[PDB]
């Protein structure tokens, strides 16, 4: 899940 | 005089900011629309979307944000938001609907009040389905006067589930676990002594959230093997993780 990686980000 | 545990005024210091969650996922909507000519307009199913979408985009903000969960590191973040993600967003609709909503209509994120009326007429048997359970469940908590101490306690059960596999720092999260329920208890026993049991009363809801989140992911999925979903949507990527 590289979006929600991402938004943690 | 009420007595609010310290624990439980850290969580509400770490609460989203309503009116401006609202006012951003209204405008959001709006442009959205206006970006779009007449043909292309998005059906109500497609702002639905949209919606959800903008919220889950608001949960996990309000997640990376607050206190315990800032702790741990983006992968085990992940892991407890990849389990709880469609739990979070059903038990925000159920608590809106709680405080902010008529009986006879659901309140959104964005501030409308849709009749019920409307969701029975347009909308196909597993999404009415759906809807009562939810209106059950909204009505068990009106009931037990569901407040907001007790709900920004079980946002937190929700997130720091022990369910949850490969946890890195499963202890942090027991310790999340242990620290909330107790903070829970002891407010449910000074502040409403004569429900003797509110406190179980309130876990016992937690298995009804979890089912209406797993029939809610089923039905979005099956819409969205018909086409039905509009392009890229968090939801969607929830979903197929
Ligand atoms: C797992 C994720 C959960 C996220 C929960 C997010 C927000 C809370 C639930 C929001 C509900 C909005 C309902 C709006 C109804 C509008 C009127 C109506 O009947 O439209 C018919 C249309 C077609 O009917 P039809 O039967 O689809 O087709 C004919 O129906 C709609 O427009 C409803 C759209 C609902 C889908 C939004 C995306 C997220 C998935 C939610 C699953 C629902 C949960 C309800 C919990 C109370
Ligand atoms: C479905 C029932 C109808 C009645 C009022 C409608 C909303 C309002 O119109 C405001 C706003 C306009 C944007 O254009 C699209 C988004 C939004 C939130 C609409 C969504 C949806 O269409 C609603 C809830
Ligand atoms: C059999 C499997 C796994 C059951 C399980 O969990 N074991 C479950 C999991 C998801 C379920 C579907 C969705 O819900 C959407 C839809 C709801 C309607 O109501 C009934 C039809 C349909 C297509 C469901 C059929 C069936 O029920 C499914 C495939
Ligand atoms: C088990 C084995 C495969 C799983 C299904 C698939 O994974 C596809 C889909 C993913 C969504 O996320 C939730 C809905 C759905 C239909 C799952 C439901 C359920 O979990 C199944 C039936």
């Amino acid at each position: 899940n590289a979006l929600l990686r991402y938004l943690l980000d | 005089a009420a007595s609010i545990p310290h624990l439980i005024l850290e969580l509400l210091k770490c609460e989203p900011d309503e009116p401006q969650v609202q006012a951003k996922i209204m405008a959001y909507l709006q442009q959205e629309q206006a970006n779009r000519s007449k043909h292309e307009k998005l059906s109500t199913f497609g702002l639905m979307c949209k919606m959800a979408d903008q919220t889950l985009f608001s949960i996990v903000e309000w997640a990376r944000s607050s206190i315990f969960f800032r702790e741990l590191k983006v992968d085990d973040q992940m892991k407890l938001l990849q389990n709880c993600w469609s739990e979070l967003l059903i038990l925000d609709h159920i608590y809106r609907q709680v405080v902010h909503g008529k009986e006879g209509s659901i309140f959104l994120v964005t501030g409308q009040q849709v009749d019920y009326s409307i969701i029975a007429s347009q909308a196909g048997a597993t999404l009415n389905n759906l809807m009562s359970h939810a209106q059950e469940l909204v009505a068990k908590l009106r009931s037990l006067q569901f407040d907001q101490r007790e709900f920004v306690c079980l946002k937190f059960l929700v997130l720091f589930s022990l369910d949850v596999k490969n946890l890195e720092n499963f202890q942090l999260v027991e310790g999340v676990q242990e620290q909330v329920n107790a903070a829970l208890l002891d407010y449910t026993m000074c502040n409403y002594p004569q429900q003797t049991e509110k406190f179980g009363q309130l876990l016992l809801r937690l298995p009804e959230i979890r089912a209406i989140s797993m029939q809610a992911e089923e039905y979005l999925y099956y819409k969205h093997l018909n086409g039905d979903v509009p392009y890229n949507n968090l939801l969607i990527e929830m979903l197929h993780a």
